[PDB]
This record gives structure tokens, sequence and C-alpha cells, in this order.
């Protein structure tokens, strides 16, 4: 039952600093070290450093020196961690762990219990509402067709992106975001039987709620 | 007594090595490092005194050598303030797993390095205070003949009060610490039994890993052999001593029978880093690291 | 500072089968080393401790192994629960470290890519830009090459590509590759190809158009 609930995600310029939080509920936080772990690119995970609650006492990786910085507040059962002069190299999800301690004749430690993670961005660009393109097949077939959206120069990410308000379901895949210069591009495709389209209408959804707007566009053969 | 000496000879180099060990275990790997361990470092030291002093002494007595009353009461009594050291150190290790185990969440901030060292200086000095009676000016002195004048000849069972032996040593400072340390590893296994009982009608996370439990109850049970063999070893002995006592104008034990208990009481530090290869996978592996290492070095 | 170093990056099986995953330490660690799961979207989830315990409800199936520098975690019957990355973490030491990670995929039928290209939208053109979109769609295995060509020359810059993880549904991959090009750099050209190599062919899949 003992939960580790980080703060949200966060979107900042380079140059700035952040304090992200971990709240322990459903045990004792002062009896644990708490531990920061950064993972980047989705795969390579790093150990930041941990702080013992009691004393708020610190170990650094070295890597992190000067970077992190441990905190904690025992009245809130909360650990802090933030970091200063923030680059894009910064961007990356941070875990709080709780470490696990025990005597098998050595000293036994483990990170028994995580946090969901926080995502931390760190860009120069301006937040930017995408330009959504409905892609339809070449001018002038087959048992079936495909159609697509390409959603381009946008930020922040998310972007939600369905298909005739999601009551078109099956035969798509949407692709992960990638960075153009400054800016997210991301697509999108449906395929469907060629009795379906154009048959009947088929249109893309895209919301930006960052930029606060939501667009459709209809899929339409290509003149003629 | 000609394969007696050798043997006592075989003991002091066989406890020196395995203590030894088990030192340059510690230092050597972070993992044994910590507070549990110190006190097991107190341990091993004691037991490296024994196998280079406690020995020769040993020895000596034997062929009933002749001093000043003190001087001789020394060589006559030292392995006392050992003993005693391996009973609070064991008694120490016995707290701390307790800790540990029925307070895991207060263990933190309550057990830390710089405590061990303290508790660990402490008890060596009242090692020392309790462990020679006689240095403090209580005597047995002043009641061979012509072995010297201004030289009392020491020899342990005259020059040694049996009214201590079986009074300030066996019924004070040795039954009752070895018995509250039963107590206290009884009552670690009899509550450990009933949170994993526990644990087990209502399906986990209760409160703690079941697994972590029993593994550090299965470490407390390993630590607590060692106490269950010290035992062991000087309880022959202080039933010699015992029952000799009370009867002391009744009869006495032999050559062949009496030799043993301090034999086997000067046994009880050789076997500790046996228990240890043999019941615990950290030292086994450094052990192991260590002589698979500066052998074929 | 101690390294841990992890093998294989990836690894694709199918449910039932045996896996078996090493952790390489760059000294001795004895046996303080962890296994993480973790599954996609989720956190790393503790699996094995002390390099050879099991956590709390964690399958008899699994199981950990090695000591000093040398481990490794095994997976009896996969399941398909089973499925997602593994790494190790040394516990030795003041300083810690994680390996790379074992990424652990399902192994499906060899399938081959539906692959479409579309022209640049009006809309886009209009807005002065002009991006060719290919989509590769459906294939396994991962491992495929794109290559656009205009006017039968190949071209190498603007080529923006994206893959998807396994499908949901299928557990196939799909890749989407885009070719940007200024309205004017677009215009000064006539054919467009975006043509794929995969395992399943022994001959290009190719998507090709005119702007008439
Ligand atoms: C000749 C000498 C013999 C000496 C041998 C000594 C061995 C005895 C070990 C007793 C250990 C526990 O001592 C005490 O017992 C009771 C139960 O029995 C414990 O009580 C515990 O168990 C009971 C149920 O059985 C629970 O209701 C209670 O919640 C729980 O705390 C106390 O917490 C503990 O303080
Ligand atoms: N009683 C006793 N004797 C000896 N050595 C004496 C050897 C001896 C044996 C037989 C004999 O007739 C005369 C002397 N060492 C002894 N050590 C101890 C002892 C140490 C700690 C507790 O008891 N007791 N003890
Ligand atoms: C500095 C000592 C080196 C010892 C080398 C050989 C070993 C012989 C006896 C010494 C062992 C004593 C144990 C010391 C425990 C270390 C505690 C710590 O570093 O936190
Ligand atoms: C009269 C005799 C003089 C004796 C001199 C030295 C006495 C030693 C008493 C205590 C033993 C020290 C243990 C060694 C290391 C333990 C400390 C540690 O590493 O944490
Ligand atoms: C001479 C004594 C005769 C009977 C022996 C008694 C048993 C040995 C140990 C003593 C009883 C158990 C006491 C338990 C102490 C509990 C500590 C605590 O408060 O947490
Ligand atoms: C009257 C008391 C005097 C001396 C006390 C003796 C102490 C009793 C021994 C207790 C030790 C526990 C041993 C646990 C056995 C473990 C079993 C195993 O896994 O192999
Ligand atoms: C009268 C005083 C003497 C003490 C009575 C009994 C104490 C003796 C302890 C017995 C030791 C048991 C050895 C268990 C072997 C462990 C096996 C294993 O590795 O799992
Ligand atoms: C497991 C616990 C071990 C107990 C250790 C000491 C036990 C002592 C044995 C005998 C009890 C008292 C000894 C005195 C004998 C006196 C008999 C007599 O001659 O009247």
């Amino acid at each position: 039952e003992v939960q580790l609930q980080q703060s949200g995600a966060e979107l900042v310029k380079p140059g700035s600093s952040v304090k992200i939080s971990c709240k322990t509920s459903g045990d004792s936080f002062t009896a644990y070290n708490m531990n920061w772990v950064k993972q980047s690119h989705g795969k390579s995970l790093e150990w930041i450093g941990n702080i013992n609650p009691y004393y708020g006492s610190t170990r650094y990786n070295q890597k992190f020196k000067g970077k992190a910085t441990l905190t904690v507040d025992k009245s809130s059962s909360t650990a802090y961690i933030q970091l200063n002069s923030l680059t894009s190299e910064d961007s990356a999800v941070y875990y709080c762990a709780r470490e696990g301690n025990y005597y098998d004749g050595g000293s036994v430690r483990y990170f028994d219990y995580w946090g969901q993670g926080t995502t931390l961005t760190v860009s120069s660009a301006k937040t930017t509402a995408p330009s959504v393109y409905p892609l339809a097949p070449v001018c002038g077939s087959g048992s079936s067709v495909t159609l697509g959206c390409l959603v381009k120069g946008y930020f922040p990410e998310p972007v939600t992106l369905t298909w005739n308000s999601g009551s078109l379901s099956s035969g798509v895949h949407t692709f992960p975001a990638v960075l153009q210069s400054d800016l997210y591009t991301l697509s999108s495709s449906v395929t469907v039987t060629s009795s379906t389209w154009p048959s009947q209408s088929i249109t893309c959804n895209v919301a930006h709620p960052a930029s606060s707007t939501k667009v459709d566009k209809k899929i339409e053969p290509r003149g003629p | 007594s000609s394969v007696y000496i050798t043997v006592e000879l075989a003991i002091a180099v066989l406890a020196i090595l395995g203590n030894v060990l088990v030192c340059w275990a510690v230092w050597l790997n972070s993992n044994l490092q910590n507070v549990t361990n110190y006190f097991v470092v107190s341990l091993a030291a004691a037991d490296i005194a024994v196998g280079v002093l406690a020995i020769p002494f040993a020895i000596t007595i034997s062929t009933g050598f002749c001093a000043a009353c003190h001087g001789c009461l020394f060589i006559a009594c030292f392995v006392l303030v050992l003993t005693q050291s391996s009973i609070f150190s064991l008694l120490a290790i016995a707290i701390d797993r307790y800790i540990a185990i029925r307070i895991p969440l207060r263990y933190n901030g309550l057990v830390t390095g710089t405590r061990a060292k303290g508790i660990i200086a402490i008890c060596w000095v009242l090692s020392f205070a309790i462990g020679l009676t006689p240095m403090l000016g209580w005597n047995n002195c002043g009641q061979s003949q012509g072995c010297g004048e201004g030289q009392v000849a020491c020899l342990f069972e005259d020059v040694v009060p049996m009214n201590y032996m079986v009074y300030f040593n066996f019924f004070a400072c040795v039954l009752v610490p070895l018995l509250l340390m039963l107590g206290v590893y009884l009552r670690i296994f009899l509550a450990a039994r009933r949170q994993l009982k526990q644990m087990e009608s209502q399906p986990l996370p209760g409160e703690r890993a079941r697994s972590t439990l029993q593994k550090e109850v299965h470490a407390a049970k390993s630590l607590a052999i060692i106490v269950g063999l010290f035992a062991l070893c000087w309880l022959p002995l202080h039933i010699i001593n015992c029952f000799t006592f009370f009867c002391p104008d009744c009869s006495h034990a032999p050559l062949w029978l009496m030799y043993l208990a301090i034999v086997l009481s000067h046994t009880n530090s050789v076997v500790n880093p046996f228990i240890y290869a043999y019941r615990i996978r950290e030292f086994r592996q450094t052990f192991r690291k260590i002589i698979r290492s500066h052998v074929l070095r | 500072d101690i390294v841990m170093t992890q093998s294989p990056a990836s690894l694709s099986a199918s449910v039932g089968d045996t896996v078996t995953i090493t952790c390489r330490a760059s000294e001795f660690i004895y046996s303080s080393l962890t296994w993480y799961q973790q599954k996609q979207g989720g956190s790393p989830q503790l699996l094995v401790y002390a390099a050879t315990n099991l956590a709390d409800a964690v399958p008899s199936r699994f199981s950990g192994s090695g000591s000093g520098t040398q481990f490794s975690l095994k997976i009896n019957r996969l399941q398909p629960e089973d499925f997602g990355t593994y790494y190790c973490q040394h516990f030795y030491g003041s300083t810690w470290a994680f390996g790379g990670g074992t990424k652990l995929e399902i192994k499906r039928a060899d399938a081959a890519p539906t692959v479409s290209i579309f022209p640049p939208s009006s809309e886009q053109l209009t807005s002065g830009g002009a991006s060719v979109v290919c989509f590769l769609n459906n294939f396994y295995p991962k491992d495929i090459n794109v290559k656009w060509k205009i006017d039968g020359s190949e071209r190498q810059n603007g080529v923006l590509n994206s893959w998807t993880d396994q499908d949901s549904k299928d557990s196939t991959y799909s890749m989407s590759s885009t070719l940007t090009l200024t309205k004017d750099e677009y215009e000064r050209h006539n054919s467009y190809t975006c043509e794929a190599t995969h395992k399943t062919s022994t001959s290009p899949i190719v998507k090709s158009f005119n702007r008439n």
C-alpha cells in the first residue's frame, strides 16, 4: 500500500531551475533513504544520488554533483530534487525510489518502491500550434486504401490525434513525434477497405491544448 | 602431555589465521562494514588475542611457573577478560539484531557507527575491570615452597579463587547475559514467525516484505548459533568448577577430563570463521576472494 | 567507478520458451546486484535483490544467479506478462550504476510492409513547404530500409524517420518516413519514389508518383 507520488510534468526554458517532489504515503518516510534516478531516451538509467530523511544527509553521483540538489521536508513526508542551470541534456524522466535495507551478514540494499516518474522538458522553443495537413492517395488502387494526417511544427508535446472522433478505430498507426529544429512533427495513417473511402467521410482530428487548438481535416481525393 | 602442547599451538595458529581472515574480509569488502560487523570484528580481535597470548599463558601455567603474586595473576587470569568481551559483543549483536528485526523503523537513527564505537570501548574497559578481579587488590594471595622469596608461584587452581569462578563469573557475568541472550533471540524468532504466519493470511505487501524478514531472521539464527557454541564451550568447564566448588571438601576432577575444558574453551575462538563460511554468503565469498587471490599471488 | 555491462541489448522470444540475461561488472560487487523490470510506460519494478532473491509475488519461473563480476537473470517458461525491459543495478560501494537494459520483444511470423506514398498536401504548398510522406505498415522483423529518390537520384537530406513500438493487436512494426523540401525545391523536380527493402522480399517494394 506504500506509494511514492511524484510531482507533475515540467516544461521550462534552458537556464532555469526546477524542484521535483515525491510524497510518501503508507509507511515511515524517515526510515529509508530516498534516491533519484534519471532515465534518458526511454532507456538508460542513471543514479543521481540519495538522501537520509532523518538527517537530510546526502550522497551524490559525481556526474550530477552541482546539477542536482536533494532535500527533504519530513513534516510532509516529501523529498525534493532540484536541478539547476538546465540544458536540453537534462530533459529526461526522473524517478524517486525508496531504498530497502537489511542484514544478511552483508548490508543488503534495493529500491523496492518507485514513483510514477516525472517528465522534464527543457527547450528554448515557444508554444506553437501545429499545421494539420490531410494526406490522401496519389492522384488516381486495391482492396484497401491508406490515408494519412501530417501534424507539423508544434510545441510542446503532446497532441491528441483521432479519426472520425475515435469512431474510426481499427487500422490506425500514430507515429512518435520527432524534432525538426525547435519543433515537433508527427503523422498518422489509417487503412480502410476501398469500399469505405472515399464513399464515407474520413476526418483527422488534432487537438493541442498547450496552444488550445482543435482542428479537423477531411481527407479528400486529390484533383480531380 | 606432549600432544596437548602441539595442540594449543595448532589452536593459536588456527584462531589467529581464521580471525585475521574475518577482519581482513570486513576491511576489504564494503558490504560487511556495519555496526553488527563492528561487534563481529570485536569478537574476531578478542579471539585473536587468545591465539597470540592466552594459549602461551595456557602453556606456561601447565609447567608451574613462579613469580610475583599479581604479575602471576595476569598470566593466571587473562583469557578471563577476553571471554567476558566475547560475551559483551555477542550480547551487543543479539541486541542489534533485536532492534533491526523487532523495530525496523527506528533502527536507522537508533543504531549508528559512532555509538557502536562507544559501546565497544566501554565493553573493553568493563571486560578488564571485571576480567581480572585479582588485579584490583581483591586477594587470594598471602594464604612448591622454596620457589622464591619475593616470588610466589602462580598456578590457577589454588591461586585462582573458586568462590568467584562459580559466583562472580559463572553465576553473574556469564550465565545471566547468556540467558537474556537466549531470551532476546527466542523473542525475535517467535515474533517473526508470528508476523510471517500473519502476512500469509493477508496477501502482501501488507506491511513489509516476507522474503526480507525470513532472510534477516535466518541471519539472526546464524548469529545465535555462535552463542550456542560459546555456551557448549565454556559450559563444561563451569560445570566442573561449579560442582567441584559446592563440594570443596568433596571430590575433584581428573587430569584426563579437567584438561579438556581448558582445550575446549580455547577451541571456542577457532570455530567462528568456519561458522561464518558455512552459514553466511558474504563472508564465505570474501574469504574465498582473499584466499583465491593471495594464494596464487 | 564500477561499470555494469548488460547483454543482449535486445532479445525477441516466444511465449513458453526460456531466456537468459547477462550483467557484467567492471569490479567485484560480490552478491550485491539487483534486477528491475520495466513495462512500457511503467516504472522500474523490483525483481531480484542480492542477485539471487525473488521479490514478493514474483513468480518462481524467475531466477537470479552469479556473483563477483558475473550475473544472470533467467526466465523459464515465458509468459506474455514477462515482456519488457530488464535492468541490473549494483549496490556495491557509495556510488551506484545501472545496466543499459535488455528489451524483451515478442517474436511473431515475418510480415511484409504495406508501403504507400503521399505527395505534399495543397494547404502545405500554400504555406510554402513541401512534405512527401511514406508509410511502411505492419512489417516484421523491425529491421527495414527506406530509400528516397527524386527523379531517380537518391536523396538523404530532409529525411526524418519514426517507428512505432510493437502493435497492440498484431505485434508488428510500422514506420513513417518524411522528406521535407522548401516548396521551390520540391517544384524543381518531377518524380518522387519511396523505396523499401525488407527481409520478406528479394526486390525492393517501390511506391512512386509524378506531379503531373
Ligand atoms: C526457564 C525459563 C524459560 C524462559 C523462556 C522464554 C521464552 C518466551 C518468549 C516470549 C516472547 C514474547 O513475549 C510477550 O508474549 C506475548 C504473547 O505470548 C506477546 O503478545 C503478542 O502475541 C499475542 C498473541 O499470542 C498478541 O495478542 C499480541 O498482539 C502480540 O503482541 C507480547 O508482545 C510479548 O511481550
Ligand atoms: N579451575 C581451573 N583450572 C585451570 N587450570 C588448572 C589445571 C589443573 C588441573 C588439575 C589439577 O589437579 C590441578 C590443576 N584453568 C582454569 N580456567 C578456568 C576458567 C577460566 C574461565 C572460567 O573458568 N578455570 N580453571
Ligand atoms: C587499515 C587496516 C587494514 C587491515 C588489513 C588486514 C586486516 C587485519 C586487521 C584489520 C581489520 C579491522 C577491521 C576494520 C573495519 C573497517 C571499518 C570501516 O572502514 O568502516
Ligand atoms: C593492557 C593491554 C593493552 C591493550 C591494547 C589494545 C586494546 C584493544 C581494545 C579494543 C579492541 C579494538 C578492536 C579493533 C578494531 C575495532 C574498531 C572498528 O574497526 O570499528
Ligand atoms: C534466572 C532466570 C530463570 C528463567 C530464565 C528466563 C528466560 C531468559 C530471558 C529472560 C526473560 C525474557 C525477557 C524478555 C525481555 C524483553 C525485552 C523488551 O522489553 O523488549
Ligand atoms: C540454557 C541456555 C544456555 C545456552 C543457550 C543455548 C542457545 C540455544 C541455541 C539456539 C540457536 C538457534 C539455532 C537455529 C537453527 C537453524 C536451523 C537451520 O537452518 O539449519
Ligand atoms: C547445554 C548447552 C549447549 C547448547 C545446546 C544446543 C546448542 C548447539 C547448537 C546446534 C547447532 C545446529 C547446527 C545446524 C546446522 C545448519 C545447517 C544449515 O546450513 O542449514
Ligand atoms: C542447559 C543449561 C546448562 C546448565 C549449566 C549448569 C548446570 C549445573 C549442573 C548441576 C546443578 C548444580 C550443581 C551442583 C551439584 C551439587 C550436587 C551435590 O553434591 O549435592
